[PDB]
């Protein structure tokens, strides 16, 4: 309720305090890396990000007035979605790398270190080119992702009143994003058409969790941390 | 009882 | 070019008047083999009409042949699953293939894998009723998820100027019925977030019909084999 | 090349 009486001011405050902090890997230089390694550290630093994701949940505004049920489902079919989207973040400042931790920049030549890597690493990097070329705003994107946390499991769901409580954040995130171009001095048709560019994005990064999704379960069926298989296993 | 059902509640 | 310089009225009858016909299927109690093969056979003959439909989507021929194909590859199940979607809007608890093909989800059974498609697409099809989604704003989510799904896989520039026109267009349709401000962005906000699940539903069909091409139960026509081989290389 | 052919006509 109380997410519902949010100004947008109060709600890009609340999104932007609850942000996840950037963690850093356990890659050693020492070593040019074989598959394992690299997909190890890449394991490792998603394992530990899905904590802090868990935890940056919670502070979405109207994400605690929902089950405890739902709360997991939205949570095992948007995890991936989050992790992307942070990276893509992440890695704005970085043209043509990835920016996984702030000692792991990588391009995609060292993407196809790992086999069928290298096609999700250059959509990875294809996002982070266009929110550069958009300019893509903090504010922005903490509404984003909090967007593809609400929306990715909404119709993979009586009583369902629930669903019309998660329209109406949904809603007021869409209110919110629309403050954000408003103070920056876009036209109503320059907002209109930021809002509708901003959310085709979700549909390729989707398409990226999907592709990904495939490709840690073949990671699982031919030798993951014990959260990170439990959420592989939600796709399944 | 699941990893993520009780690191919500934690 | 010319889809640029084009008004938002303009732009509707465009879109409708380019809208493809409603095929009809080829009664026997359904199988595995029967009910793919129907659909294969449904689907086959949808994709003729879908690539003439595409040519008459504005700023889509100002387009070179290899970024039509690479959209058209990207993006063909999408628009066959929006449209069947779409016209199973005023049947609900049942998806309209054709009409003499009316399915619920008990035959999707029939088919193993089907049943989670099966409810994706009939729960996309009650929110699209209960949004209550027109015509109008159906031909423009269409001819997005033609010029977006492949956007990011300059003739790019155009591509997105083009899509800038069809959010303008829906806008318009929008305050012509009588919405307000918040209403307008909101609403646009609603049918482009279902866009993302039509993505994530087309991702696991595709998935579903890679498994039957293995399988071997239907033989799968040369167009549909080629659309499919697109998503792996 | 299918595809190729159907949009050309
Ligand atoms: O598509 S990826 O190259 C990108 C990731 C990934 C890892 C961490 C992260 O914060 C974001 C990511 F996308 C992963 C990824 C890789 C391994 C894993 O166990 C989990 C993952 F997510 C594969
Ligand atoms: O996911 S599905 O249950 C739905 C379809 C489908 C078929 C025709 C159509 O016009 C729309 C569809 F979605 C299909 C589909 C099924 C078989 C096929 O050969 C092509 C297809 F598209 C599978």
């Amino acid at each position: 309720s109380l997410a519902l009486s949010l100004t947008a001011d109060q709600m890009v405050s609340a999104l932007l305090d609850a942000e996840p902090p950037i963690l850093y890997s356990e890659y050693d230089p020492t070593r040019p890396f074989s598959e394992a390694s690299m997909m190890g550290l890449l394991t490792n630093l998603a394992d530990r990000e899905l904590v802090h994701m868990i935890n940056w949940a919670k502070r979405v505004p109207g994400f605690v007035d929902l089950t405890l049920h739902d709360q997991v489902h939205l949570l095992e079919c948007a995890w991936l979605e989050i992790l992307m989207i942070g990276l893509v973040w992440r890695s704005m400042e970085h043209p043509g790398k990835l920016l996984f931790a702030p000692n792991l920049l990588l391009d995609r030549n060292q993407g196809k270190c790992v086999e069928g890597m290298v096609e999700i690493f250059d959509m990875l990097l294809a996002t982070s080119s266009r929110f550069r070329m958009m300019n893509l705003q903090g504010e922005e994107f903490v509404c984003l992702k909090s967007i593809i946390l609400l929306n990715s499991g909404v119709y993979t769901f009586k009583s369902l009143e629930e669903k019309d409580h998660i329209h109406r954040v949904l809603d007021k995130i869409t209110d919110t994003l629309i403050h954000l171009m408003a103070k920056a001095g876009l036209t109503l048709q320059q907002q209109h058409q930021r809002l509708a560019q901003l959310l085709l994005i979700l549909s390729h990064i989707r398409h990226m969790s999907n592709k990904g999704m495939e490709h840690l379960y073949s990671m699982k069926c031919k030798n993951l941390s014990d959260l990170l298989l439990e959420m592989l296993d939600a796709h399944r | 009882h699941k990893i993520l059902h009780r690191l919500l509640q934690d």
